[PDB]
RNA sequence: UAAUAGCUUCUUAGGAGAAUGACGUAGCAUGCUACG
RNA sequence: CGUAGCAUGCUACGUCAUUCUCCUAAGAAGCUACCCC
């Protein structure tokens, strides 16, 4: 019968239940398993056919979020789970189960009925929080209805779960908040519960409905009472991305951690929080097994600067925002007090203090001050306090009296060039070529509008099980290359006369302190940044360049005491990526002279099925996490392994995130502290920028091979690569480097990949991602969103099914395949909007007089002559307009030389600008 | 180069070929002097060569001798400015509460993002909109970063003086937003 | 090819207008600048325009800054 | 390149043209060989100095033209884009700029920016009856060629003067320049 | 008014190579004078 | 027939002048990727 049974279900407590499914029979639901047998393995969404579900409702009929699953499985799994439940009977966290055998048909099936469960798991939350997909999110959605985080009219807005289109569903996830930290805190209950009764037993995120309890002790061997062990590997791990994605720890701010207290009012001079972060570690994280200490300057290796980096990246949230940053100290020079910073506090890499601190000092040389002019300790103390409302951002000091608005004035106008355009039959209504690229000018507001945009940066806690993996797999894509410390004698600048950041650029550019500074007081410096850490202040400048849209374009100009130091360190690495033919890293390969074609060639390195993909990373530079540009520096930091030692990586380790990562921004007028992200004017920022980008390829991978099924895996090579991946990432913990070798040779199989710094074409096999085999656009849109905290709409993230065509746009240069002497070759072509936008619009007043630029316009029509093979006209005859230009601009050149002198020039060879044969042999591969 | 014997020696040997020409000297002798111009020709155009190297090495041995002296003419420079500015801040420091901040602490190190927050004389509060204004600081007196503080002067975008009693709701549109009040502490 | 006239003759105006220090006064620098990107974000030619004059009624509201019987004079 | 050194090289090869005409044998011909070659290379040592110069003084007139242009060019910035602009204007042809255009010219200017949205504010100084009769019909007022409803009309001193006052008899009489505060309909 | 990369043009310096010519020393062929 | 000397022609080494080519360094100007679509 089939109310017999659901009389017996309820028991001793008197509970309404309705039941799910109908008649005695299991009810199959789509679960989000966190599985690992002989057979399967991954953390994927399974269908699970064995526990009959029954929902309880409370008075008044309604029903309420607590089921009753009566999972029915053999008699020995029975009596097993019977006698682990009645060892782990008087734990707090540990669901109420009710062992019972029921006469079912014509036998006593043994049931066992958990009471009073979720819908719901973690792993469901983690899950749908982890591989979103907006399309078809369901169980998140309900997830936070069912739990008062939003009202369930918050999703018929147009884009909710954006979060830089809508940056208020972080409160929504925060609401998930406590309901995670309790389970947290349920877990150090039930481990101790384990290690208390001997019992030896896997902790999966798919055991644990999302009120705490536990429900499942089917893989529990018992052991002898006391020395029992949980193996929370696998458990924290996974959990980790949503620790601070639902801020997890917001309550340890309260006093006694409670929401409804008011804050703890920490004291302002207190900079060492190193008891406070081991007491959360010990209370949260307690079974972790790996060591932790909070402060990175005791780890052992750049493997466990990232795991406690990453610690501290979460446990740095409850901590005040003002007692951060440098610390200062009152030091003595010739009987005079200055206050400069004799360390740092990294919210990521702990208290790190200076290990040469001259104390009663008498005379300063230039590499004395040249650091103690370059760091914000005097600048932030001798300034005045400041208020900013218009940022979220703190604020730490106003240098001057007064802000200053700094404001972009519009382009200058070249009249000639589009009065010759237009007679040449340009600019028509309804024309393919169109004026789209302006020179947009900005209020005084800009230059603060976008800094603001640091607001899209939040403290990211990145999965360290399988972080420190991707770093193997990521280091095998930069294994080509060679790198380490060169002398001052060695460094190549290409430019001297640019500004040398603040407060630098009030007396030199940086030809100055290059030419002022000899190398053995320039060896000095880099010597000194090896054990010390230098503060830096850097400038934001908006730059004036002719743009496709409206909004403000901001630049970092770091100061020359971090770019002196930062090219000295990374020089080698950055000269060896900048010379490598054939890579992954297409950084220093032309596109011109058949570079372009060797470029699409290399992409399609041997794969089965091609398809080019491309995506684009919706704010890189201002959303990109704390803990992915360590890992990005550290990737970078691994060729020093004979050149300097440990405690040198690591202080040139803090230099860069004290003068990248999390810097004081000096922005017009008042010095601001900037949360995180790379700025854009270090020495290594697109090779960074390059190393996370293979690093989010190899993390969408990762993710995309273990999220599949496993049974469904036909391919037997494949499912066995699937079965050393999940081992290698949680049931491994030192590096396996035969198996990151296969995987790389996976990679470099089916996923073969083209990187500069943002910009990705992939060549991936189109059968298995079909198969979910590797990655596709769905799953870096998951990354993305679980890793960088935005949203990749698949508007601006391209696929192409057909290879004779190329990559949709790559570097802002599409991509076609014409026909060249007797072979075909793929030319890339700009926008031709662009080249028709640099014509007419000019920087310069002096750029729009015409016949001094020919030199000018020859290089236009060099990177616009592909347009001659475009099958439109209107774009094929852009290159042809500039071949006339350039032909009356010589012609009205020789007239008024002719004029103001009586002789014309004897030597002439401008003859060969306007034939088409010497921009046809610019994309020829002879040289 | 003219100056050296070579020259000398050279326009001497022309002298005597063309005595010799003119003359009417035999074949034996007009070849032989036509022989010693030759060789004394070599010598010259050997002596000019090295001449032009000589020249063209001294002065790129000036060029980089008045190239250096300027490089540590500017490094000099640069060095007094550096001074000067560090000097400067310095007696802008406030000895009194930054003093007492930092003997106040356990050993000695504070964070640089609070001693502003406790030792700052001004404060400079920039406003977007007047609903801020009305939140933060109404009034001439205000409370920020546990103390008091009080109006001094507000100045507007165009660093334009406006009095308290413009920053009303109905004369906000007319105002050069944002306005940076500057306040002292109390 | 009315329409890329107005752009650029936008362009031409709002360099004249920062030319007469009118960058120093934020209130009307701001809705110069709007008015000046809104027309070049601009794919209705009505709108062009009509943003157009309210930019180059802004030139002609300074009286003393540019001479405009003179300027026009040579038409 | 007929520079004196080549005349001489000239002679020299027109002789040993003739002795090659002659050309029998040997030691006079091999001596018109040689003289001819001390010739050619002593017209080739004064002419690459003189091409060298050649090329160094075109090294001197384009410097020196893309200096006193560029100065030209950056010194009449002022007045040079004003012009443009008002060229520009002109070609554009439209009706509501010519019409703000032709106001101004009379001293019909505005003194606020000129609003788009209806119901919305617009100041506008009209120095003179002759102005104001063109612009003024009834109530309604007719400036960017859009139809504006007159709020008030104040005279030079402030002072609110009504429509019934402003006509041909009594115009002198006021104090212009008028400014009419008009709202767009 | 930033980092890195690529490309175009011009100038200077240095090195290397090739060609032509002038000149100076070594080796080969031919003719003339003196001696054996 | 040999030796010594002189003269003429042909090869090898060195100096200088001219032309051309290639490279390595330095300097100056410009464009693109960058930023946004
Ligand atoms: C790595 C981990 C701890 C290492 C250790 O220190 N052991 C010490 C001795 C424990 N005992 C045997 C006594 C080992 C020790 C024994 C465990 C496995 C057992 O097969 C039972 C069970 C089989 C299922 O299919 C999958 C789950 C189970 C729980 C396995 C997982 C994992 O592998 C465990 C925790
Ligand atoms: C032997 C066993 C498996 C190998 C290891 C793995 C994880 C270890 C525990 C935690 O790390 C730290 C915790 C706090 C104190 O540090 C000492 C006690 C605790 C309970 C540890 C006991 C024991 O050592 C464990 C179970
Ligand atoms: C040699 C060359 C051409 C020789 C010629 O053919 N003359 C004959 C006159 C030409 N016709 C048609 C009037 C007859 C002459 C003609 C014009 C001369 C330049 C400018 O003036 C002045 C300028 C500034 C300084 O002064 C020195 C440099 C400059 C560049 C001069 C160099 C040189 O000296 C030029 C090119
Ligand atoms: N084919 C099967 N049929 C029924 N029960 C099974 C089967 N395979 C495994 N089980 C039992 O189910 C457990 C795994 O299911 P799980 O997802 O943990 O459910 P729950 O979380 O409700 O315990 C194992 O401990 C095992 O005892
Ligand atoms: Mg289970
Ligand atoms: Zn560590
Ligand atoms: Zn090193």
């Amino acid at each position: 019968d089939a109310q017999s049974f659901l009389n017996r279900v309820c028991g001793v407590s008197a509970a309404r239940l309705t039941p799910c499914g109908t008649g005695t029979s299991t009810d199959v639901v789509y679960r989000a398993f966190d599985i690992y047998n002989d057979k399967v393995a991954g953390f994927a969404k399974f269908l699970k056919t064995n526990c009959c579900r029954f929902q309880e409702k409370d008075e008044d009929d309604n029903l309420i979020d607590s089921y009753f699953v009566v999972k029915r499985h053999t008699f020995s799994n029975y009596q097993h789970e019977e006698t682990i439940y009645n060892l782990l009977k008087d734990c707090p966290a540990v669901a109420k189960h009710d062992f019972f055998k029921f006469r079912i048909d014509g036998d006593m099936v043994p049931h066992i009925s958990r009471q009073r469960l979720t819908k719901y798991t973690m792993a469901d939350l983690v899950y749908a929080l982890r591989h979103f997909d907006e399309g078809n999110c369901d169980t998140l959605k309900e997830i936070l209805v069912t739990y008062n985080c939003c009202d369930d009219d918050y999703f018929n807005k147009k884009d909710w779960y954006d979060f830089v289109e809508n940056p208020d569903i972080l409160r929504v996830y925060a609401n998930l908040g406590e309901r995670v930290r309790q389970a947290l805190l349920k877990t150090v209950q039930f481990c101790d519960a384990m290690r208390n009764a001997g019992i030896v037993g896997v902790l999966t995120l798919d055991n644990q409905d999302l009120n705490g309890n536990w429900y499942d002790f089917g893989d529990f061997i018992q052991t002898t009472p006391g020395s029992g062990v949980p193996v929370v590997d696998s458990y924290y791990s996974l959990l980790m991305p949503i620790l601070t994605l639902t801020r997890a720890l917001t309550a340890e701010s309260h006093v006694d951690t409670d929401l409804t207290k008011p804050y703890i009012k920490w004291d302002l001079l207190k900079y060492d929080f190193t008891e406070e972060r081991l007491k959360l570690f010990d209370r949260y994280f307690k079974y972790w097994d790996q060591t932790y200490h909070p402060n990175c300057v005791n780890c052992l290796d750049d493997r466990c600067i990232l795991h406690c980096a990453n610690f501290n990246v979460l446990f740095s949230t409850v901590f005040p925002p003002t007692s951060f940053g440098p610390l200062v100290r009152k030091i003595f020079v010739d009987g005079v007090p200055f206050v400069v910073s004799t360390g740092y506090h990294f919210r990521e890499l702990g208290v790190v203090h200076n290990q040469d601190v001259n104390l009663h000092s008498s005379r300063l040389s230039f590499k004395e001050l040249l650091v103690y002019a370059a760091d914000p300790a005097m600048h932030a103390a001798s300034g005045n306090l400041l208020l900013d409302k218009r940022t979220t951002c703190f604020s730490v000091a106003a240098l001057t009296n007064n802000v200053a608005f700094q404001t972009v004035k519009p382009g200058n106008f070249n009249k000639d060039f589009y009065d010759f355009a237009v007679s040449k039959g340009f600019f028509k209504e309804g024309s393919s070529v169109e004026l789209k690229h302006f020179f947009f000018a900005q209020d005084g507001n800009a230059a603060i509008s976008d800094y603001d945009y640091y607001r899209y940066n939040l403290p990211t806690m990145c999965d360290i099980r399988q972080l420190l993996f991707v770093v193997e797999v990521v280091d095998k894509y930069f294994d080509c290359y060679d790198g380490g410390c060169i002398n001052a004698n060695q460094v190549i600048v290409n430019n001297l006369d640019k500004s040398a950041g603040f407060p630098f650029n009030k007396w030199g550019k940086a030809r100055l302190y290059y030419d002022s500074m000899s190398y053995e007081d320039q060896d000095a410096l880099f010597a000194y940044t090896k054990r010390n850490v230098i503060p830096t202040i850097t400038q934001m400048n908006l730059k004036y360049a002719i743009s496709a849209k409206n909004r403000a374009r901001t630049v970092a100009g770091v100061s020359i005491c971090s770019t002196m130091t930062n090219r000295q360190f990374h020089q080698k690495l950055l000269k060896s990526i900048a010379a490598t033919r054939g890579a992954t890293v297409v950084i220093g390969t032309s596109k011109f002279y058949g570079g372009w074609h060797n470029m699409l060639k290399t992409v399609y390195s041997d794969v089965e099925n091609p398809h080019l993909m491309g995506w684009d990373y919706p704010k890189c530079d201002r959303a990109m996490p704390n803990m992915l540009r360590i890992m990005a520096s550290l990737v970078l930091a691994r060729k020093h392994t004979t050149c300097c030692s440990l405690s040198h990586r690591f202080y040139r380790l803090a230099n860069e995130c004290a003068q990248v990562l999390s810097e004081m921004v000096m922005c017009g007028g008042s010095l601001y502290v900037k949360p995180g992200g790379t700025s854009s004017g270090d020495a290594t920022t697109a090779y960074a920028n390059s190393v996370f980008n293979i690093c989010q390829a190899v993390t969408a991978n990762v993710n995309a091979l273990l999220s599949t099924d496993g049974n469904k895996i036909a391919d037997k090579y494949v499912r066995n690569l699937q079965h050393r991946l999940y081992e290698c990432l949680y049931r491994n913990r030192d590096v396996d480097t035969d198996f990151v070798n296969e995987f790389y040779a996976y990679l470099r199989k089916h996923f073969s990949m083209m990187i500069l710094s943002d910009d990705a074409v992939v060549c991936f096999n189109s059968t298995y991602a079909s198969q979910g085999l590797v990655a596709s656009i769905k799953n870096f849109k998951s990354v993305l969103y679980y890793q960088n905290n935005v949203f990749m709409s698949e508007a601006k993230c391209w696929t192409e099914t057909d290879l004779t065509k190329g990559p949709h746009e790559f570097c802002s240069q599409h991509t076609m395949l014409v026909k060249q002497g007797d072979d075909y070759v793929y030319l890339p072509y700009p926008d031709p909007s662009r080249i028709l936008g640099a014509g007419c619009f000019v920087d310069d007043i002096v750029k729009t007089d015409g016949t001094l630029m020919i030199e000018r316009f020859v290089s236009l029509a060099i990177d616009a002559y592909p347009l001659t093979k475009h099958p439109n006209q209107e774009y094929a005859d852009v290159f042809h307009l500039y071949l006339q230009y350039i032909r009356k601009l010589h012609d009205e050149l020789t007239g008024h030389m002719l004029d103001m002198y009586s002789v014309m020039l004897t030597n002439d060879n401008t003859s060969r600008y306007w034939e088409p044969e010497f921009y046809e042999a610019m994309y020829t591969p002879h040289t | 180069f003219s100056s050296l014997p070579s020259y000398a020696a050279f326009a001497t040997a022309q002298e005597a070929y063309e005595q010799a020409v003119a003359n009417g000297d035999s074949e034996v002798v007009l070849k032989k002097l036509k022989k010693s111009l030759n060789v004394a020709k070599s010598e010259f155009d050997r002596d000019a060569a090295m001449q032009r190297k000589l020249e063209k090495m001294a002065d790129q041995a000036m060029t980089q001798m008045y190239k250096q002296a300027r490089s540590e003419d500017k490094r000099a420079k640069v060095t007094s400015a550096m001074q000067t500015m560090l000097f400067t801040m310095l007696r802008k420091l406030d000895n009194d509460a930054l003093n007492n901040i930092i003997n106040n602490a356990r050993d000695g190190c504070v964070p640089l993002n609070i001693i502003p927050l406790t030792t700052a004389a001004k404060l400079m509060v920039v406003i977007p909109d007047y609903n801020t204004y009305k939140n933060t600081c109404d009034g001439t007196t205000f409370t920020y970063a546990s103390a008091l503080w009080e109006i001094q002067q507000v100045v507007d975008a165009d660093s334009k003086i406006v009095q308290l009693s413009e920053i009303s709701m109905d004369n906000s549109p007319n105002l050069a937003w944002p306005l940076i009040v500057t306040a002292l502490r109390a | 090819s009315k329409m890329s006239d107005v752009k650029c003759t936008s362009v031409v105006l709002l360099s004249v207008l920062q030319q007469l220090r009118v960058e120093s006064s934020s209130k009307l620098w701001a809705q110069c600048v709007q008015l000046h990107n809104d027309i070049l974000l601009a794919k209705d030619t009505t709108e062009a325009f009509e943003k157009m004059v309210s930019l180059l009624s802004v030139l002609l509201s300074m009286q003393g800054a540019v001479d405009i019987n003179k300027l026009c004079e040579e038409m």
